[PDB]
């Protein structure tokens, strides 16, 4: 008769766990998940001692403990570093055919993230590296799309360019940084894009290295 | 005194009523929190403890001391909505729960709560609750500052702001940063913990703009111009949000100043007064007066014991048969008694730190160059001990499982040959069986030995882990002295450890040593140990190499990873460092004698996680730490005194020739050149460790490969015993040498002491040649000169023919 009691008192915990598992993966907030899991564990801790002897209660408590333990990897899986390519890599290595729009928290939960923590760590490491390279290229694009050549009037005849030191320092920094990015282990993904910017960067230098000269002599000759 | 009045006022403001004894208790608590924290020495704290009681009982007679002031005085606001006294255990439990939450929320690094860190948490929280509450945490490098401040700021919801000083970071940039944080704190009513560190407080010119903020909460002249109009608009918007209708600009500015007093806090973090080279020297006494000062100090024996127990609790350091010694040496007077194996192991782990501190003090006594020893050394030691324990136990378990599989397959082959005896091939099956069973018996005894190896693993890893963490800067002689001291202390505690441990052999396989020697590694005991330290490092290494061999070694080792050379003195250093940190290529930075402070967080691994973007501050920029990044700091100068700030952030690796190093090199050279038999018997004594047994069971691997490849064709000629005889020889051979491991050790000792005066003469001669510089500038001779002289004297000597 105590089997009925433990099943009835564990049914509510099962409904809440399944309702959490049915949540789509996009809407998951891991901090709210930790709050709900902590509420569930504290609810389980209040059961009568007669029920606690059973193996089902121990199994469910261990299950929630495991979900708490892998909550760290769940947080890391909500990282913005992960992209479609990294989700594909996770699917291939873990041998699971997920659908990113249709993915639910329960499918990731029941997949043995605890056992497979090494694969998850490797994929998120690759994601971090590729995110670093991507945001570096984003910085290049923003800077050079927003860079304006300063001009200062010269004897009311024209406006000559000022700030050669800053321009050449920025060009040197970006060219050196792209050349160093070419050595990165995560470079193959962004390769083509990097090459494009390299060309433009070199052209920029190949212009202004001439331009300052064509300025200086002219100024001298003007004087 | 005004801080005292403010503290009692904030304590009493939410309280509806008090008794006199509660007032005395709050008075004593504020006395301790304002005066006892700044003190450095323990006895001064005891004097303050007694004097608070004396003054209270003098000016408040007939008030019983036990109720009015109990020694464990704590006031906190987390347990209850009111600022009332609370018990130690409840606060311990709450802070432990919140810290375990903090692990998986902002930064995933364990943080142990010991008796001397909960107090600092409470002090930091207290200064956060006061108005105009600015804290100045001063203490040894490491020890929790910049980690406890962030932790308490996270707990209390204060958004942490840290200044990012660049080069050409003029005072206007600091002015703008102060404007932004002041607007956030006052107009938007967002509490901020304004954390400042000595690294970015290198210039004292901007630290006198902050004094006005600390003393008054408003810095006039910041918002002059249209900024005044915008701030007035936002300030009146905020006042309307709070429900107060204000018109005059002066009253609005006063309310803004009051909000800045309430909200914005400043947390300075400094090291003790060793920054004489800095422009600060000892920073201005005005800065000390304005803030509330907190002496962090260094972890005591109890703190080391507790932070060791909770880091080595996941390890299986349990031995049911641990015979406690009759008389044990103890660093922790409050050890559980009779101590168990885990207790004894952690006490020995604290012995390591205590003996290293004593050794450094002794080296200071004899005028030698000392290096700062900090808590991060202990944390690195414990981490290395855990990783090494796990690695060695995993290796031994793998080998034991493989040998059990081999025994299973041997029994299967016995069954197969028994089936073949059911059937002139049959007669010689009596021989193969006579081989097979013997092999089986051999493997059985091998399995037994593995059990003994289990019983010896723990202490061994300890004696190696400390060596990887602590004794990296010291010379070879003091390295051996420290190792002997640690081994003797382990022996005293009945912890089982190998008698004749070889550090360089226990921590590296022969393939790795061969690879290093293929690279530009001078093959010496000190150099091999240093090369191991460049493999098993948690913190990035500092390579002190006057010869310059180690830089080439690092370059050749990491050539596949496209390591690039840089120096601090190079103009294009910061950008190269940015690229290396951003993309993950390894880096070698030379001339760290002029150590830039911008590398302080990078060595400390102060990652700030925001979504998938893992930022680290460098100058103006916040750059993305790639996983692959590794940095090696280098020094051609062997005469350098690094700051204690850098010592805790880096592990030292000394490639410096000394008396004992050259003595050992010369002695090994003579033993190789003139008594090569003893050289063989010495290299064979360091090959009775992993090398020979690894080969012996790697032959069992090929045996088992060619043992179950059977379909009744095992008796092709009944001559498979050859493959089983090739293992019959070597086993007995490596059973002879294991038996002849005391005769050989004594023999090499006796033969090496004979050739020792030559080695001492060699060391003295070379160091005299090095001394020749200060007689005349031309009298400069490399160590290659002396070694070439010795090669001529040993090998190309016509008098020896
Ligand atoms: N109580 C603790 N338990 C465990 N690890 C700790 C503890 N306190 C500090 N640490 C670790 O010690 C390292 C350095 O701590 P930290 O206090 O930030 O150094 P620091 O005091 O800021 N050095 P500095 O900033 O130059 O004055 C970090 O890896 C922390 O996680």
């Amino acid at each position: 008769q105590d089997l009925k009691g433990v099943w009835s008192e564990l049914s509510k915990v099962w409904e809440q766990i399944d309702q959490m598992k049915e949540q789509p993966w996009v809407s998951v907030q891991p901090r709210k998940l930790r709050q709900n899991l902590d509420a569930l564990l504290n609810q389980l801790k209040s059961f009568p001692a007669r029920l606690r002897q059973y193996a089902s209660y121990e199994f469910v408590q261990r299950l929630l403990k495991g979900y708490m333990k892998i909550n760290m990897l769940v947080i890391e899986l909500k990282s913005e570093a992960l992209k479609d390519r990294h989700w594909k890599q996770l699917m291939k290595r873990l041998h699971v055919n997920w659908v990113v729009s249709e993915l639910t928290l329960g499918q990731i939960w029941d997949v043995d993230l605890q056992k497979n923590e090494a694969i998850v760590k490797d994929v998120l490491l690759v994601a971090q590296g590729e995110m670093a390279l991507e945001e570096f290229l984003k910085q290049i694009r923003e800077v050079w799309n927003t860079y304006e050549l300063d001009l200062v009037n010269y004897q009311n005849k024209c406006r000559l360019i000022r700030g050669w030191d800053d321009l050449f320092n920025k060009v040197k920094e970006h060219i050196n940084s792209v050349s160093a990015m070419k050595l990165s282990p995560y470079y193959k993904v962004f390769e083509e894009d990097a090459l494009s910017w390299e060309d433009k960067l070199n052209r920029i230098m190949a212009l202004f290295d001439v331009w300052i000269d064509v300025q200086r002599r002219w100024v001298y000759l003007e004087g | 005194m005004t801080r005292w009045v403010r503290g009692i006022f904030e304590a009493l403001r939410p309280l509806e009523t008090l008794p006199v004894e509660g007032l005395i208790r709050i008075w004593a608590h504020e006395a301790l929190r304002l005066f006892q924290d700044r003190l450095v020495e323990d006895e001064e704290r005891r004097w303050t403890d007694e004097n608070i009681d004396t003054v209270a009982l003098k000016h408040f007679p007939n008030i019983d001391r036990e109720k009015a002031m109990s020694r464990p005085i704590l006031y906190s606001n987390w347990l209850s909505k009111d600022y009332i006294p609370v018990d130690q255990e409840e606060l311990r439990d709450y802070v432990k729960a919140r810290l375990k939450v903090f692990y998986e929320e902002e930064l995933d690094v364990p943080l142990v709560l010991f008796n001397e860190v909960l107090d600092h948490v409470l002090r930091i929280d207290r200064i956060f609750r006061q108005p105009q509450g600015h804290l100045l945490l001063i203490g040894v490098s490491g020890a929790g500052k910049t980690t406890l401040s962030r932790f308490v700021a996270w707990m209390n919801g204060l958004s942490v702001y840290q200044i990012k000083v660049h080069r050409k970071y003029t005072g206007e940039d600091f002015d703008e940063d102060l404007r932004t944080v002041l607007r956030r704190s006052g107009c938007k009513n967002e509490k901020i913990a304004f954390i400042m560190d000595e690294s970015n407080v290198l210039d004292s010119g901007f630290l006198e703009r902050m004094n006005t903020l600390l003393a008054n909460g408003e810095v006039p002249g910041l918002f002059e111009g249209d900024e005044y109009a915008t701030l007035m608009t936002q300030c009146k918007e905020g006042a309307q949000k709070e429900g107060l209708m204000l018109d005059s600009h002066e009253e609005l500015y006063k309310w803004f100043t009051s909000q800045v007093i309430r909200n914005l806090h400043v947390v300075f973090t400094m090291n003790p007064s060793s920054e004489g080279l800095k422009d600060r020297a000892a920073t201005s006494p005005a800065l000390f007066n304005r803030c509330v000062l907190n002496w962090f100090g260094d972890w005591s024996t109890e703190a080391l014991y507790q932070v060791g127990k909770e880091f080595t609790s996941k390890m299986d350091l349990e031995k049911p048969n641990y015979i406690v010694p009759d008389y044990m040496p103890v660093v922790y007077d409050k050890l559980p008694q009779p101590p168990s194996h885990r207790e004894a192991i952690v006490n020995s782990c604290v012995f390591v730190h205590q003996t290293l501190h004593q050794a450094n003090a002794r080296l200071a006594k004899r005028g030698g160059r000392t290096m700062a020893i900090t808590p991060r050394h202990y944390l690195d030691f414990i981490n290395h001990y855990a990783n090494l324990f796990h690695e060695k136990r995993s290796e031994l378990e793998e080998q034991q499982m493989h040998l059990n599989v081999g025994l299973r397959k041997i029994k299967e082959t016995v069954d197969q040959v028994e089936e073949l005896r059911r059937d002139a091939k049959v007669n010689r099956s009596t021989a193969l069986l006579k081989s097979l069973s013997a092999e089986r018996e051999r493997w059985e005894k091998t399995s037994e030995t593995f059990k003994n190896q289990m019983s010896t693993i723990a202490g061994d890893c300890l004696l190696s882990a400390a060596f990887i963490a602590y004794a990296g800067y010291f010379d070879q002689q003091m390295r051996q002295n420290l190792f002997t001291t640690w081994s003797h202390h382990l022996q005293q505690a009945n912890i089982q450890f190998r008698t004749d441990i070889a550090r360089t052999e226990y921590l590296s396989n022969a393939d790795e040593r061969l690879r290093w020697q293929a690279s530009s590694l001078p093959a010496d005991d000190l150099c091999t140990e240093n090369a191991i330290m460049l493999k098993r490092f948690n913190r990035y290494p500092l390579i002190i190499d006057p010869s310059g061999q180690a830089t080439e070694f690092i370059m050749n080792e990491y050539k596949d990873r496209k390591i690039t050379r840089t120096s601090f003195l190079d103009d294009a250093f910061r950008k190269n460092l940015e690229s290396a940190l951003r993309f993950g290529n390894p880096l070698l930075v030379q001339d760290v004698e002029s150590y830039d402070p911008v590398l302080n967080p990078v060595l400390n691994r102060e990652v700030r996680r925001t979504g998938g973007r893992v930022l680290i501050t460098l100058g103006d920029q916040d750059i993305d730490l790639s996983p692959s990044f590794v940095i090696f700091l280098s020094t051609r100068d062997p005469t350098v005194e690094f700051p204690p700030d850098l010592c805790s952030r880096v592990t030292f690796v000394n490639f410096t020739v000394t008396r004992s190093s050259l003595q050992s090199q010369c002695l090994n050279e003579v033993l190789k050149a003139e008594r090569p038999d003893v050289d063989e018997k010495r290299s064979d004594l360091l090959k009775l460790q992993g090398e020979f047994q690894l080969r012996l069971r790697q032959l069992e691997k090929s045996l088992l490969q060619a043992l179950n490849e059977v379909k009744g064709r095992i008796l092709d000629d009944d001559t498979i015993i050859t493959t089983l005889e090739n293992l019959k020889r070597e086993a007995a051979e490596v059973t002879r040498k294991v038996e002849e491991t005391d005769i050989v050790m004594q023999e090499v000792e006796t033969v090496s002491q004979q050739y020792l005066p030559l080695s001492t003469a060699c060391s003295s001669i070379y160091f005299t040649m090095e001394s020749l510089k200060q007689i005349h500038f031309l009298y400069q001779y490399s160590l290659q000169f002396f070694l070439d002289i010795y090669h001529n004297v040993l090998y190309e000597n016509p008098n020896l023919k």
